[PDB]
């Protein structure tokens, strides 16, 4: 896994006009990806308020978690009912969704917001909770 | 195979987490950790109906007031608890928990639950309360409160002894299946 090579690919492929307001008030944009450090990326699904799923790329950085939708050959920051899809790892907590072994909950604790993410399997869901948790904890 | 979502609310320390775990795991959790956010699941069969109950555990501490509303969406039934050894927990039922639940979840059925029933007739407990001019909550006081807030039902339980635990969730499931 070549992390920096992967990050460069994700940067070059995201759309330069795509932006996402973080719950702090901080605006995140393409250029902000530039000098981040990549921990893991992979395909995942976000659950809507209406209960439906949308496929996204989860891009976990050392300091932030980012969800990207693919649009006409380029990445854009994923939309999910007014929720921020660029998430600071500070004050973030992670939990299993007990009733869905493919799911995890991300609760940003700044008002707070919770996002429900489903992996393609229990192993993948566990694997994702682990690395998100390691990275929050700086381990 | 029918899925339903249950949310439990009530004062810090009144027994919410021990009630969920005793129900879903049949084991009393020995170490008290105050809840920020957890969730559990249990299957239950009622009236020939098989239901997968999602159990959303919330923070009793008011420091987490901002956080609790994240648990209310899509809720089918609410357990609203107080502790039978704490008349002050009962009085927060109309003063705090009902107005909060009526703000976020106004048409969701509520089971009013008195927890810690094992303590009602416990001598040590009565003795301590009396030093304060207090008494354990009587079942009539819980029923009166259930009528006042318009609860779907009223139950009492002790997670510690398991007394009444199954019936609380049976009733909550019946309520969750309503509407
Ligand atoms: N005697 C007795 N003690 C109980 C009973 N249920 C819970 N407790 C005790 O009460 C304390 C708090 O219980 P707990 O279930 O963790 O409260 P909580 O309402 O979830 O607390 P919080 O997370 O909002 S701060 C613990 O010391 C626990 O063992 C019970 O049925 N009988
Ligand atoms: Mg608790």
């Amino acid at each position: 896994y070549e992390k920096k090579v992967r990050l460069n690919e994700i940067y070059t492929k995201t759309d330069s006009k795509s932006i996402m307001r973080m719950k702090s008030g901080q605006m995140f944009a393409k250029e902000d990806l530039k000098r981040k450090k990549l921990v893991r990326d992979g395909s995942v699904f976000l659950k809507n308020a209406a209960g439906r799923l949308k496929e996204v790329q989860a891009v976990l950085l050392t300091d932030i978690l980012v969800f990207l939708q693919e649009k006409d050959q380029k990445y854009i920051f994923a939309s999910l009912d007014q929720k921020s899809t660029v998430i600071s790892l500070k004050k973030l907590i992670v939990r299993e969704v007990a009733h869905e072994e493919k799911g995890l909950f991300l609760i940003s604790m700044g008002d707070p917001e919770m996002v429900e993410v489903h992996a393609s399997s229990k192993e993948e869901r566990n694997s994702w909770i682990q690395i998100i948790q390691d990275t929050i904890n700086h381990h | 195979a029918i899925r339903k979502k249950l949310v439990i609310v009530g004062d810090g320390a009144c027994g919410k987490t021990c009630l969920l775990i005793v129900f879903s795991k049949d084991q009393f959790p020995e170490v008290y950790v105050p809840t920020v956010f957890e969730n559990y699941v249990a299957d239950i069969e009622v009236d020939g109906k098989q239901v997968e109950l999602a159990l959303w555990d919330t923070a009793g501490q008011e420091d987490y007031d901002r956080l609790r509303p994240l648990s209310y969406p899509d809720t089918d039934v609410i357990l609203m608890c107080f502790s039978i050894d704490s008349p002050d927990s009962l009085e927060n039922i109309p003063e705090k928990w009902t107005p909060e639940v009526k703000h976020f979840c106004p048409n969701v059925p509520i089971i009013l639950v008195g927890n810690k029933k094992d303590l009602r007739n416990d001598e040590h407990t009565r003795r301590e309360l009396a030093k304060m001019k207090q008494e354990p909550v009587k079942p009539e006081e819980g029923r009166d409160m259930a009528n006042r807030i318009g609860a779907f039902g009223y139950m009492e339980c002790s997670a510690k002894t398991k007394d009444g635990v199954r019936e609380v969730f049976e009733m909550a499931t019946r309520a969750a299946l309503q509407a």
